């Protein structure tokens, strides 16, 4: 089997189903997310699951 | 109607407590020519040797008083996932009635 | 099973024929007479009696075998049938019962 | 025929689905009665797995506030003179009467455990029961 | 078809033979069925049937005990009314005499002596080609002297025969259909189970007799 | 409901038994005690199963014995004859 | 007579003895089945080939497992398992497909009565353990009535021949559940790199899609 904890992240259709496409203007995006931020759980799960979709798109 | 919890709380064993270092009266149900088995209480009977004094005074229905160590002899050894049992109980007698 | 009665009646008829041919009344007759007649009419140099010719009664010839131990349908008759050694175990049960009864009383 | 493999599942499942397949000529005797009066737990084979770590058991021991006083009485005045009779149900005993007195005194007067214990001792001495351990 | 109707009639009714009046938690507690071996003798699959523990001794849940006992008695009585063969097992030699005697009294049969290899599996070769193996097995002591699962539960689960065993804290209730938690070892418990089974099977037999007489009348 | 059990400690618990010296103090100068804790003839130190005390106290007294031996308070081979008529704590069977 | 037999393998086992030395002992594996979801595997050992066949066939017809099937021609859902270093992965497949599986599995399915599926075997190839794991999985698979009555929801089937139409498969026999399942997103499920490859299409191999014989 695949080794990642959520191999659907590494799958290709997961990257393609991403529903976001940035404008040609934005060149760089920076993220700052704490590890144990109980409010930052959303940020951490985003950085874990979604950024691959963004970078692929 | 009375709950089994109530019957156990008022049971003779819950008030008995630890079986060790406690006297109890009992009687025998089977007896071989050399030894006698007392049914005293709880689950198991206790096997005992016939004493040298008053040898013949041991028949069915005799009420003998005696102490006991535990109501079940068990022990767990190095390779015993379940502790070995004896199906009996150790006891020492010093009187009758 | 009917072969047993067949052999019995045929053996009785053969015994009557034997008495007739030897020449005595069939009213009184014995198995020592049977064996003497067989030894005389059919001698044999065979040494073992089991091999020598013998006209014996079928009850003693055939070894008794247990009849059907259960009825035509359903349960068996004896109460140890579902184990072997039923007769032995029933006898031992009766023996132990007698032992404990005598106990409570007291080649 | 009948299926001899029992680790698969329950006898009922096997008999039922074999009758459905049409292998057996007709059901056995116990089938209908089992279907009518099923048990609380379906009989299925499962292998026993020893425990490891902190998975000791859902079971816990049995103790009581009055068991505390039973312990304290067995410790202070132990080996009661009377011989316990386990045949008789609801058999009254020295320790049982003593725990009854303790409880009634403590939930009537609402005093300190040690002094109500001492006065329970005084009360049973007035009653005249022997106090030798 | 009316024969099948008579066979099926007792099923729809609950407690149709009045098996409930025989047993009560009073009688069980008096016979000391509620006892259990030490925690060292405890078993996982028996854990949930343990109401609790005291002095490292196991205690049985009497509500579950009564439920399983009711179910077992009802099943045995239905089978007896169907004239289904019943076979007892108690490898414990302490009560073989009493158990064989009550088996004789019932008319249902028993096997307390040593169990032979494949007695049920190869029964055809052992006894004969056509033989009616029993329709119900029950166990007064599920374990043997060495405390392994008696081969009979395995053989019955294999050859599709129902089993009803009194399971102690050491026993394996997984294979049992109607496991009855109780005290396999105590003489009061043994005698009480024997008397209950006597009453149940005899009631079922006499009830079949009376129903057959009523139908012969009609 | 009220008759039901309750989570609670076991007051039947026997208190943890303590060795004869679990609480007491030991020094390299109590030659009496340190000679009670050694064989009389060969001078060999009796082990734990002979002595019957906890490991911490066994270690303390054996180190103190070695210290006294090297210091001069005690000999190595023969137990002192004056300390023989004292209580025998260490169990034996040869007599 | 409803049962049909099949000999999966035969081998000439040899074990030595003091005075006679090497002894030939035929071992055989067999299966039996109706074609109605009931079947059974078995082994047979004997000095003679025909006698071993007979022993195996008899104790096979006596030892049998039953397995359900969805619409008389498929399993209910794909089954992936391992058994003695024998990984096996069967995939459900709709009609008009056939049986593209290990020939042993093909014969076993001929006996069972299912007409089409797919399967793959990985790791060791010991067809005894193969059959054992096969029957284990086909017995441990859950039916749709079972799953519906367990969960408390309505099963809904969707085809490609049929458009966006909900086809109910089975409903709970007991009281239906009130609330629906919350949408499980990005689930923690261990998937297979080979099937992900074959789905992404980048995978290439001459040996995959062959135009073999009938079924
Ligand atoms: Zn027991
Ligand atoms: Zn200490």
């Amino acid at each position: 089997p695949m080794k990642g904890r959520f191999p659907i992240r590494r799958t290709l259709q997961y990257l393609s189903q991403g529903n976001v496409v940035f404008k040609d203007s934005v060149k760089v995006m920076t993220v700052n997310y704490n590890t144990h931020g109980e409010l930052g759980e959303g940020a951490r799960k985003f950085v874990f699951f979604n950024i691959p979709q963004i970078q692929y798109k | 109607v009375e709950s089994f919890a109530s019957m156990l709380r008022h049971s003779p064993l819950t008030q008995m407590g630890p079986a060790k270092d406690k006297l109890v009266i009992g009687r025998i149900f089977h007896i071989v020519e050399n030894d006698l088995y007392i049914d005293f209480g709880g689950k198991f009977h206790c096997v005992c040797r016939r004493p040298e004094v008053d040898g013949e005074k041991y028949q069915k229905g005799t009420r003998v008083r005696l102490r006991l160590l535990d109501l079940e002899l068990t022990s767990r050894f190095l390779g015993a996932t379940t502790d070995t049992t004896v199906l009996e109980a150790n006891a020492v007698l010093l009187g009758i009635q | 099973e009917d072969f047993i009665k067949k052999q019995i009646e045929e053996f009785n008829i053969g015994k009557r024929h034997l008495a007739n041919m030897m020449g005595e009344d069939p009213e009184t007759f014995t198995q020592e007479d049977i064996d003497r007649a067989i030894a005389y009419l059919f001698p044999s140099g065979l040494f073992e009696k089991r091999a020598r010719p013998v006209m014996k009664h079928p009850e003693q010839i055939f070894p008794r075998q247990r009849a059907i131990q259960w009825g035509e349908d359903g349960r068996p008759f004896h109460y140890l049938f579902y184990t072997g050694k039923q007769s032995y175990y029933s006898l031992m049960h009766d023996v132990y019962g007698m032992l404990l009864n005598l106990e409570k009383h007291q080649r | 025929a009948g299926s001899r493999l029992e680790t698969v599942g329950s006898i009922f499942s096997r008999t039922r689905d074999l009758v459905r397949a049409g292998v057996l000529k007709e059901k056995p005797l116990w089938f209908d009665v089992y279907d009518a009066f099923p048990p609380l737990r379906e009989p299925v084979f499962q292998r026993p797995r020893v425990r490891y770590g902190k998975a000791k058991a859902p079971i816990q021991d049995i103790w009581y506030h009055e068991d505390r006083i039973r312990a304290k009485f067995y410790s202070v005045y132990g080996s009661g003179q009377r011989a316990f009779d386990l045949f008789n149900p609801n058999f009254k005993s020295t320790c049982q009467r003593f725990v009854e007195k303790y409880t009634e005194l403590q939930k009537l007067g609402e005093t300190d455990e040690e002094k109500l214990f001492v006065e329970t001792g005084k009360a049973l001495l007035a009653e005249g029961v022997i106090l030798r351990r | 078809d009316f024969n099948d109707k008579i066979l099926n009639e007792p099923l729809k009714h609950s407690d149709f033979f009045n098996v409930k009046e025989l047993f009560s938690v009073r009688s069980l507690f008096d016979a000391r069925v509620h006892l259990g071996h030490k925690a060292g003798c405890r078993h996982r699959f028996m854990e949930p049937y343990i109401f609790g523990s005291r002095l490292d001794h196991d205690i049985i849940d009497l509500e579950q005990t009564a439920t399983h006992l009711q179910l077992a008695l009802n099943f045995t009585a239905h089978m007896a009314y169907r004239k289904g063969i019943i076979l007892f097992i108690s490898r414990n030699r302490q009560f073989s005499y009493l158990i064989e005697n009550m088996a004789r009294d019932c008319g249902e049969y028993a096997h307390t002596r040593y169990f032979r290899g494949g007695m049920l599996t190869n029964a055809r070769l052992l006894f004969g080609p056509t033989v009616r193996l029993p329709d119900l097995i029950i166990f007064l002591h599920t374990l043997n002297n060495i405390f392994e699962p008696h081969v009979a539960v395995r053989d019955a689960a294999k050859m599709n025969i129902p089993t009803v065993g009194i399971v102690d804290t050491n026993c394996n209730p997984c294979l049992i259909t109607y496991p009855v938690p109780g005290n396999d070892d105590s003489p009061l418990a043994v005698h009480l189970y024997c008397r209950l089974f006597q009453t149940a099977i005899t009631r079922a037999k006499e009830k079949r007799q009376q129903v057959e007489a009523l139908y012969r009348l009609q | 409901n009220e008759d039901l059990p309750i989570s609670m400690e076991n007051p039947y618990k026997e208190p943890l038994k303590k060795c004869i010296l679990c609480g007491k103090h030991v020094d390299y100068k109590n030659v009496q005690l340190l000679s009670q804790f050694v064989s009389p003839f060969t001078g060999c130190i009796y082990g734990r199963h002979i002595t019957g005390l906890c490991g911490k106290k066994q270690k303390e007294i054996t180190k103190a014995i070695k210290r006294a031996q090297i210091m001069g308070f005690m000999p190595v081979t023969y137990k002192d004859p004056a300390y023989l008529k004292d209580p025998k704590v260490c169990n034996i069977r040869y007599r | 007579e409803d049962f049909d037999t099949r000999i999966l393998e035969v081998r000439n086992v040899f074990t030595m003895t003091a005075k006679e030395g090497r002894k030939k002992s035929i071992r055989v594996l067999v299966a039996v089945g109706n074609g109605k979801g009931a079947a059974g595997f078995s082994i047979g050992k004997a000095t003679d080939r025909m006698d071993a066949f007979r022993k195996a066939k008899n104790r096979a017809v006596h030892h049998l497992h039953y397995i359900e099937r969805y619409e008389d021609h498929t399993i209910f859902h794909d089954i992936s398992l391992r058994f003695k270093r024998t990984h096996i992965k069967m995939k459900k497949q709709p009609k008009g497909y056939g049986l593209r599986c290990h020939r042993a599995i093909i014969t076993i399915c001929r006996l069972i009565g299912i007409k089409d599926m797919y399967a793959k075997v990985s790791g060791s190839i010991n067809m005894l353990s193969l059959t054992q794991g096969l029957f284990r999985g086909l017995s441990r698979q859950e039916t749709h009535q079972q799953l519906a009555d367990k969960k408390g929801l309505h099963v809904v089937e969707i085809r490609e021949e049929c458009g966006p139409l909900p086809i109910v498969v089975a409903s709970p026999r007991g009281p239906l559940r009130k609330d629906p399942e919350p949408e499980d997103e990005v689930p923690d499920v261990k998937l297979d790199w080979e099937d992900v490859k074959t789905a992404q299409g980048m995978k290439r191999s001459v040996w995959s899609n062959l135009k073999r014989a009938a079924t």
